[PDB]
């Protein structure tokens, strides 16, 4: 699964917020 | 002298579980607990 249009989205006001728990912390659980 | 601070999220205390082929743990005591749960 794969987590550029992204660059273009940020020009129109689209924002993506980061997750609180990282991928490593998920692996710890 | 209090101020805002930034820190890494703690994932809980680290404990290494003792493991052996001849070793086992039998509870010698118990406690009756009351948990409170709420739902709308």
């Amino acid at each position: 699964v794969t987590l550029d249009l992204i660059c273009a989205q940020k020009f129109n006001g689209l924002t993506v917020l980061p997750p609180l728990l990282t991928d490593e912390m998920i692996a710890q659980y | 002298s209090q101020s805002i601070i930034a820190y890494t999220m703690s994932l809980g205390a680290e404990n290494s579980v003792a493991y052996s082929n001849n070793s086992i743990a039998i509870p010698t005591n118990f406690t009756i607990s009351v948990t409170t749960e709420i739902l709308p």
